[PDB]
């Protein structure tokens, strides 16, 4: 689907997404496209017309780069958007460590990020449930918490673990809370479980 | 009582006349109610359809 020249071989997220009359359903769009057609007077005329349609996609389609979330390939690719729809992932010639190759992971396995199971609230136990709380009370009872244990207990009773799946400032924060902040060594990632050996 | 001619005004204030402008823009709308909320109806199916987001593009770029 990336290497293909034109849309012979094209990804489902760009059917009907990318253009402003390709929603149209191919029961009334097929005519328009028979219509144009036996009309067309030359090709130059209805390439003008298509190319301001084509520019016009601009106010829509937001392509972005980023670099895949899933394995130390290191893919970077544009992702591009209508809205919050992931329309395909692009990828770029001048990507550094993929070049235009991908795998079913970073060139479609994003639904994840508009998966309706996404966290969008702190939430914090209540008993044998957990309260959506706001914020400010979560973020309190953090502070207040790990306060109380390095107070009574000391910084080593407190670990902190940092994600491979975040970034390098991320990381770099994780540990400057824990030794920073707390006054503890003990942060560690999934690099343990990985290559430590 | 004796003839005089002063009349001292009463004193409609800035934020005074602001609100009574407003009130009459708000009763206009409450007037129109119908004519509006038909409107409104109209642009949401102007959005759904191409429309809108076309001239909005045509416009954007
Ligand atoms: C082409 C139709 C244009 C309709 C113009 C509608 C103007 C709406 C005025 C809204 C006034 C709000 C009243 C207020 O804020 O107190
Ligand atoms: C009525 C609600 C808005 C629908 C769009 C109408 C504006 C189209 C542009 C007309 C102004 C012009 O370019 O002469
Ligand atoms: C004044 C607003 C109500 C009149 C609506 C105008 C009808 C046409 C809307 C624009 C359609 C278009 O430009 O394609
Ligand atoms: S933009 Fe035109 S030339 Fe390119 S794939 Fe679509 S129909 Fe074919
Ligand atoms: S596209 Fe596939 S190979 Fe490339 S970084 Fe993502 S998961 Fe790894
Ligand atoms: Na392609």
């Amino acid at each position: 689907s990336t290497v293909c020249p034109c849309n012979a071989m094209m990804e489902k997220g760009m059917e009907g997404e990318a253009g402003y009359l390709t929603g149209i359903n191919n029961e009334t769009l097929r005519p328009m496209i028979e219509i144009t057609k036996g009309v067309e007077t030359g090709y130059g005329s209805i390439l003008a017309i298509s190319d301001m349609e084509s520019a016009m996609r601009d106010e829509r389609i937001k392509k972005t780069k980023t670099v895949c979330t899933y394995c130390g390939v290191g893919c970077s690719f544009d992702v591009w958007t209508k809205g919050r729809d992931i329309l395909k992932v692009e990828p770029q010639e001048e990507a550094p460590a993929n070049g235009i190759s991908t795998c079913v992971k970073g060139k479609f396995g994003w639904d994840f990020v508009n998966s309706e199971e996404r966290l969008t609230k702190p939430l914090i136990r209540e008993g044998d449930h957990f309260r959506e709380a706001e914020w400010e009370e979560a973020l309190l009872l953090i502070a207040s918490k790990f306060t109380e244990l390095k107070e009574a207990f000391g910084p080593d009773s407190l670990a902190f673990i940092t994600s491979s799946k975040c970034t390098n400032e991320e990381s770099y924060l994780m540990q400057k809370l824990a030794r920073g902040v707390i006054g503890t060594n003990n942060v560690d990632n999934c690099s343990r479980y990985c290559q430590s050996p | 009582a004796k003839a005089i001619k002063r009349i001292q005004k009463i004193e409609v204030t800035e934020e005074d006349q602001r609100k009574r402008d407003l009130r009459e823009i708000e009763d206009a709308l409450i007037d129109h109610k119908e004519a509006i909320l038909e409107t409104l109806h109209m642009l949401g199916h102007m959005n759904e359809r191409g429309v809108l987001p076309l001239l909005r593009g045509l416009f954007g770029q």
